[PDB]
């Protein structure tokens, strides 16, 4: 209903140190997504390898 | 009231059950050969018996107690010679047999070497000795030790046909008095087959 | 089978493995020599950086020498010690560590007067350096024993063993450099040696048992 | 109550969906009630907000290595093969959290320090924590045979957990030697702790989901030669 | 035959999995960070001893890898790359050493941007720190192979075999660590760097033959 | 005219003359066994023949030319397996035979690993395998290689009776077409002694 910010991305996403905050955000999100996708891809590749072995 | 025993031993290499539910007892004066092919876990079974490896199921019972309780009164009565001889190949031939003898040394170690077949190759570095004479350095301990349980892993690796008739003439006396020898060899044993108790991995 | 018999055996074996127990000493000497000439003839800078470079070189030389603590025995007589010698495996590991220190730590400690003279360290500085090397390199051996015990079967040498053992030596390095830097202006240094003796006792009463378990795992 | 069969795969299979559906509803209240509703401080302005990305990533950088101590203690003295795998399941997650903590600390100090990299106690401690995690991971991915790499990793984790307080309290004093002072004072402000507690609790849930997912991948990486995986 | 097949073999035996490719990177990072904990967090002081730090790290990695260059092969397979493989023995050795670099030089080359800013060096402290850790790192393996061959291959060798691996690297480290000094003063290295190219071109031509002769003498 | 014709070989390891005046010629299609004892220079003669070592006097004259001269048209016609198998103890057997093959086919390598006996062990690292099977991996390079000269040092070191029979049958087809095989074994060969030339290490 009422934020601690004021307006759109001219006000938000720019606190005077925008580069540092949005670089920390980027390098926090990217490794976590990498971990999640890596776990999912192995959880599927194990079954693919099992299907390969079933011959 | 038997000596070193087994209690439903089982081992897994993650693809095959090498042996399942092994249960065999060894009283005093037994000549035992671990019969099997080249893929069976005979080496693994021997390492389980020596205590180096831990069984995946069941335990090994020595004299009534497992091998983790009595691990000091059992190593005294033990002699294991694996595929690797276990000798530092930088020292002389006699300096290796000097480490494995308690007392009365430098007068029986040379005697043990002479009875093993290494007459004249005493003060020579092991690395300078042949591949079949390096095994003889380790096998010379059979004339020194006072152990009552010999677990030999492929004793006849590169021994000449003369030496084999001395190994299976010292062993036939050790097992005659009170000893227990556990062989695993692929060469046929010259000694009569009415003596060796052959057990297969079941 | 006795403790002293194993100690003497390992001392005898290490001497016939020469040209490999002398490489760490040569590395120590080269590292100690390189920096004074790299930064040129600067008294204050060299005097300030000497306590750090000395222990960095000592740690690197100890790491280089640790590669043969158990490696050669694995291909042959790594057994006959677990399997025989009713003396407990921690005692066998203790004998191994003491022999390794006699072959590695003692040679580093014995040329300390020459190193101190070359680097300009006064008599008090040499005394502090010797006292921290006497209590520091046995710590290095006890800390590196579990790592080499785990790595011995892997023979992924150098990078892996370093990654295992180097982080565990951080307090030793920090306190040793602090103790020597406390000798630069000749202020009394005894509280920094207590933190070394206690740590040495802690790593000497807990590493043999950990190394025994590591060896048992590696053998299987 | 504990007779672990190969049902752990089917046990932590009902708990991955709901612990991932509810691990993003708790994070997006720990990152939206903060990062846009929490007022900024005076000294740092609108940069006293990397708290939510660095503090939850530092508390759970050491909170997982202290959880691998239990995962190695239970897997050693009681000799459990499954629980030992937990040591290898939480190591990449802890390493990623330590790396994230380093990155966030570097990005948070650059406005004030002036350079990306300065050696601080709260930062060098996380660096050596990353080194220990890397050691665990490298040791695990070295043995050709399993059921041995797990025990070696457990032994190394126990050694590292023993050494962790000594290393941390030695770096804390090494900082006092040279620098002689601390950068920021211990203050969080009242209406900035609840949005940070929410984020800490959310990071706790994300790590649990990630380690369950990695545990389901490691069970099938050792039990791939049994008829149980016929399905 | 198939020199490249030998190179691929050594690469395969170096890294069994894709997660061990980063092990040298972590080792180098640990070695680099080992210095500030002993010298201090001073940025201006660490910007002058940086050449010594990085070259000590490189020398340590090269020494660590020279053991698995030959010693491990000596036990079981090292007479097969001589008896078989009808290509000349120099070319048999060369592949191995050029794999050695890809275990000790390429990881450091990749980590160069990171370690040129962790220590505190400028952009010109990385241009000539890259064209000194690429132009001289292979040379380390080339001149260390002949000494290591005799050291870990010749049985019954004395301590006099220790001056054939490390001491010959000193005139390399004399140049390299004195080359980046011209970067500290922000002056063109040029000549002191163009003489490392002559070392590379005079050691990539006579070291394989010397190593082949050393192996022949050792096995004989 | 004629293959390896080592003339007046001389070796003086340590303080003993292992063999003096050993001038023997190996024609085409020769099965030959070096007869000696455990300690004789039977491992040194086989390393003076492959060019790995150098004789103290005399020379080995392959195909009428000194061996050190050509050394390029002879290493493609030579197969020497010594006491140590020569296979890396970390790679799988399939990778090892992929190396040692001169084509890199991964289809004849599987055939070789299925004829030697390691059916199902083409993806287990050789260290995880047994001790006899590690030697069988190296001896599996007898169906792959097309080199008409075999110098085998202790072939039947840890191999069961079935594997020994398989190897003895494999060497029974090599040595009539164009093959030449040199053995040093302490186990008597099951083939009749009429097809084996025995060279005494004089
Ligand atoms: C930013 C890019 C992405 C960040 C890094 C993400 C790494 C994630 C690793 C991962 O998911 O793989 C797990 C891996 C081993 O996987 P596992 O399943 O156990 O093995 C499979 C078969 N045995 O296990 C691992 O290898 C775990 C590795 C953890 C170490 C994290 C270190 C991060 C390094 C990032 C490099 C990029 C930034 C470099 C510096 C930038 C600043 C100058
Ligand atoms: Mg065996
Ligand atoms: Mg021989």
């Amino acid at each position: 209903m009422t934020p601690a910010f004021a307006s759109w991305n001219e006000f938000f996403a720019m606190g005077g140190y925008a580069f540092f905050v949005w670089l920390a955000v980027v390098m926090t999100v990217i490794p976590l997504v990498v971990l999640v996708v890596h776990s999912v891809m192995q959880h599927r590749a194990i079954l693919r390898g099992v299907a390969q072995q079933r011959a | 009231m038997g000596m070193l025993e087994a209690r439903e031993l089982l081992c897994e290499r993650d693809e095959r059950t090498l042996f399942s539910g092994l249960s065999f007892t060894l009283n005093a004066g037994e000549w035992v050969q671990i019969t099997g092919s080249n893929g069976a876990g005979k080496t693994t079974l021997l390492r389980l018996l020596t205590g180096l490896s831990r069984p995946d199921a069941g335990e090994v019972l020595w004299q009534g107690q497992p091998l983790h309780q009595v691990r000091d009164s059992y190593h005294q009565n033990l002699l294991w010679i694996g595929h690797q001889p276990g000798i530092k190949t930088r020292l002389t031939a006699l300096e290796n047999l000097h480490f494995y003898h308690r007392d009365g040394d430098t007068a029986q170690c040379l005697e043990a070497l002479a009875q093993a077949g290494l007459a004249g190759f005493e003060d020579i570095p092991v690395n300078q000795l042949s591949a079949g004479q390096q095994r003889r350095v380790a096998l010379a301990r059979l004339w020194l030790t006072r152990a009552t349980l010999w677990i030999l892993d492929e004793p006849f690796t590169a021994i000449d046909v003369n030496g084999v008739d001395r190994l299976t003439q010292r062993m036939a006396q050790h097992t005659e008095q009170g000893g227990i020898v556990i062989l695993t060899t692929h060469q046929p044993l010259n000694v009569a087959e009415s003596k060796i108790r052959r057990i297969s991995l079941t | 089978m006795m403790f002293w018999r194993i100690f003497r055996l390992e001392l005898r074996v290490a001497f016939r493995h020469s040209a490999e127990i002398a490489n760490p000493l040569w590395f120590f000497l080269i590292v100690i020599t390189l920096f004074p000439l790299s930064i040129g003839p600067e008294p204050q800078l060299l005097a300030r950086i000497a306590p750090g470079i000395i222990w960095v070189a000592a740690l690197l030389s100890s790491l280089l020498a640790l590669e043969r603590l158990f490696r050669d025995d694995l291909q042959d007589g790594s057994l006959e010690q677990l399997m025989l010698l009713p003396l407990p495996l921690p005692a066998v590991v203790l004998a191994k560590v003491m022999a390794h220190w006699m072959v590695t730590g003692l040679p580093l400690l014995i040329l300390s007067p020459l190193v101190a003279m070359l680097l300009g360290m006064d008599v008090y500085g040499w005394q502090v350096m010797a006292l921290t090397l006497l209590l520091g390199t046995p710590t290095l051996g006890f800390l590196g024993a579990p790592g080499v015990a785990l790595t011995v079967g892997l023979k992924r040498g150098g990078v892996l063993l370093s990654i295992l053992v180097l982080p565990l030596t951080i307090p030793l390095l920090i306190f040793a450099t602090a103790a020597m830097d406390a000798a630069s202006m000749h202020l009394p240094v005894d509280g920094y040696l207590a933190i070394l003796g206690a740590l040495l006792a802690g790593t000497a009463t807990l590493s043999p048992f950990a190394t025994a378990a590591a060896l048992r795992i590696s053998i299987q | 109550q504990l007779a672990i069969p190969p049902r752990l795969y089917q046990i932590c299979g009902w708990f991955i969906p709901w612990l991932a559906i509810a691990s993003v509803v708790v994070l997006t209240v720990g990152w939206i009630w903060g990062f846009g509703f929490a007022p900024a401080d005076y000294q740092q302005g609108n940069s006293y907000r990397i708290i939510y990305l660095h503090v939850p990533a530092a508390i759970w950088s050491m909170g997982i290595y202290a959880s691998m101590a239990v995962a190695a203690f239970i897997g050693l003295v009681w000799q459990m093969k499954m629980a030992n795998l937990a040591v290898a399941a939480m190591a990449p997650i802890g390493a990623v959290f330590t790396f994230i903590a380093l990155v966030t600390g570097s990005a948070w100090g650059k406005p004030m320090w002036g350079t990306w990299w300065v050696w601080d106690a709260r930062l060098t401690s996380e660096l050596v924590l990353l080194f220990l995690y890397v050691g665990v991971i490298a040791l695990w991915h070295a043995f050709d045979d399993r059921r041995l790499a797990g025990r070696a990793a457990g032994i190394l984790v126990l050694i590292g957990v023993v050494n962790l307080p000594i290393i941390h309290y030695s770096v804390e004093w090494w900082n006092t030697l040279h620098q002689g002072s601390t950068r920021m004072q211990q203050s969080i402000d009242p209406a900035m702790r609840s949005p940070l507690r929410w984020s800490i609790f959310g990071f706790l849930l994300l790590s649990a989901t990630l380690t369950l997912m990695r545990m389901r991948n490691l069970i099938l990486l050792m039990e791939k030669r049994r008829p149980w995986v016929s399905e």
